[PDB]
């Protein structure tokens, strides 16, 4: 709770310098440290340019144990449960080294919703169709994130 | 020097030995202060078996480490 | 720069035990121009032995790295790290020797290694003694027992005869500047991991990697080594070899490593625990053998495949 909420507000410094595109509007409320508010702006057609709102929580154990991250805007995506919860193989427990930075984890993400990946789904039926028919899933995708999700200049 | 055996309940006693002392002796004084078989003595260490051949100097045991007892009906 | 003054004890060839206190900028020539007529043996005759190293006259009494109420010997002939049972912090250790079969110090020996070396293992090197008219002898036995280290803690006043401490081999003083993984934060003093690539962590990351990967019993298990912990970046046959290092942690935090090291072993091993609130007793029952009893305990007997009260038919739910 030392080495690791410094190491974290550190690495929160750097990503708030670094004001890429891809993602903004950093929300870190300042009663707990380890959660933190986003969104994300995709330059995909998929998710042309309708901003996400994702929330990150960092265990206490934040170092040696892989943050978890919910989306708080409903998006139609295999990778993504309805909860909000999602799978990235960056993340997951089995393979992830400390070391790892945080914005590489948000970058990996952005690169998983750009082009999903149907070999390990969350949710089988979006995995299915998108695997088989792509312009339906396009037109549900599209549909859906001009349904939910708020725009930003 | 003094050490600790602990059987898991929780019931601590305490034997004076040596580090220059096989775990053969140790068993042997369990078993003199509570009556225990000498064969049905296994002593734990953080997860290994004590061999009965070896020294607790071999193992490295401080002072007051805690060398837990398992008991082997056999 | 409390007192300055040393106190240091002298056991001779014979029984006798002399103290002596001295300044530490004094010549160990001098030392010997002092001990010389304390016993009344000439000063050309005394050879003095510490830590197995024949002692230069010349060099100064502070630089032989002297902690308080220590012990030197005598003979007419002519960056260390241990953790401590007294002190919870891990301190500067210091070196002696002892001999094998006498179970005593005062002895020479052969290489004198520095550091970074092959080291800590039962047979190694042979000294000639001083103890008991030099009587200790391996050519009569055959079987070849050796010279062996141990180490003292420097942070406090020790007992020389049998005062020991744990030697931990992987901690390091940062001496290139190298940063702790885990916080990328310089720390002075370091962890090395066992692993090819060299990786290191401070002593708040160890803690905290040890504490968070405890509760939940996941120390990984290696039969000769024990139950330990794997790299942080989970690096292949990067376990950690020497347990003792776990001490950093206090009282409760490594206790409760020992206690879950014990029950994972049982479990593990086909042993059972015991189902009797409050006992926990592991008992290794022979694999054929299904009536459980509890050995010097709660003698309750139940069926293991149950883990419910001794039942002559099988247990259906
Ligand atoms: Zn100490
Ligand atoms: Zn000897
Ligand atoms: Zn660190
Ligand atoms: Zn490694
Ligand atoms: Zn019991
Ligand atoms: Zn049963």
């Amino acid at each position: 709770s030392m080495a690791a909420s410094r190491r974290l507000m550190k690495e929160l410094e750097e990503i708030r310098k670094c004001g890429m595109k891809n993602f903004r509007n950093i929300q870190v409320d300042e009663a707990n440290l380890l959660t933190w508010q986003g969104l994300i702006v995709p330059d995909n057609p998929p998710y042309d340019k309708g901003a996400f709102r994702i929330e990150i929580n960092f265990p206490a154990e934040y170092p040696f144990k892989p943050p978890k991250i919910t989306f708080k805007t409903k998006i139609y995506h295999p990778n993504i449960d309805e909860k909000g919860q999602v799978k990235l193989p960056v993340i997951s427990a089995e393979n992830w080294k400390p070391a790892t930075k945080t914005d590489q984890v948000i970058q990996s993400l952005i690169a998983l919703v750009n082009d999903p990946q149907p070999e390990h789904p969350l949710r089988a039926d979006l995995a299915e169709e998108y695997s088989k028919d792509r312009k339906k899933f396009c037109k549900n995708a599209e549909e859906f994130t001009k349904k939910y999700g708020e725009k930003r200049p | 020097m003094q050490i600790f055996v602990k059987t898991l309940t929780g019931k601590t006693i305490t034997l004076e030995v040596e580090p220059s002392d096989t775990i053969e002796n140790v068993k042997a004084k369990i078993q003199d202060k509570e009556g225990i078989p000498p064969d049905q003595q296994r002593l734990i260490f953080a997860g290994k078996q004590l061999e009965d051949g070896r020294t607790l100097s071999d193992y490295n045991i401080q002072k007051e480490s805690t060398l837990h007892l398992v008991l082997r009906l056999r | 720069y409390l007192g300055g003054s040393l106190s240091i004890y002298i056991k001779t060839n014979t029984g006798r035990t002399l103290s002596v206190n001295l300044e530490p900028q004094w010549d160990i020539k001098n030392v010997k121009e002092i001990v010389a007529p304390q016993l009344g043996l000439q000063p050309e005759e005394v050879k003095i032995i510490f830590a197995g190293k024949e002692l230069s006259d010349a060099t100064t009494i502070q630089e032989c790295d002297l902690g308080q109420q220590s012990i030197l010997h005598a003979i007419r002939s002519r960056h260390f790290f241990v953790h401590c049972a007294q002190c919870n912090k891990l301190c500067k250790g210091k070196l002696r020797v002892r001999c094998s079969l006498c179970k005593g110090g005062a002895f020479t020996v052969h290489r004198d290694p520095e550091c970074w070396d092959d080291v800590l293992k039962p047979r190694r090197i042979t000294g000639h003694c001083e103890s008991q008219e030099i009587a200790c002898f391996d050519n009569e036995t055959g079987d070849p027992p050796f010279t062996e280290f141990y180490f003292k803690c420097g942070e406090h006043v020790s007992g020389g005869e049998k005062d020991f401490a744990a030697p931990l081999n992987l901690i390091k003083i940062n001496i290139k500047d190298v940063p702790c993984l885990a916080c990328t934060e310089v720390s002075e003093t370091v962890l090395v991991f066992p692993c090819e690539s060299k990786h290191v962590t401070c002593l708040e990351c160890f803690e905290q990697y040890c504490r968070s990967r405890l509760s939940e019993r996941q120390f990984m298990p290696h039969p000769d080594i024990g139950y330990t912990l794997p790299c942080p970046a989970g690096c292949e046959n990067s376990f950690i070899e020497e347990i003792h290092h776990f001490k950093l942690l206090s009282r409760e935090e490594y206790a409760r490593y020992q206690r879950f090291a014990t029950e994972e072993y049982v479990l593990q091993a086909g042993g059972v625990l015991c189902p009797q609130p409050g006992c926990g007793m592991g008992l290794l029952v022979e694999p054929e053998c299904k009536k459980v009893t509890c050995q010097n305990g709660c003698g309750y007997v139940f069926c293991r495949n149950c883990l419910q009260g001794y039942h002559l038919g099988d247990c259906l739910p």
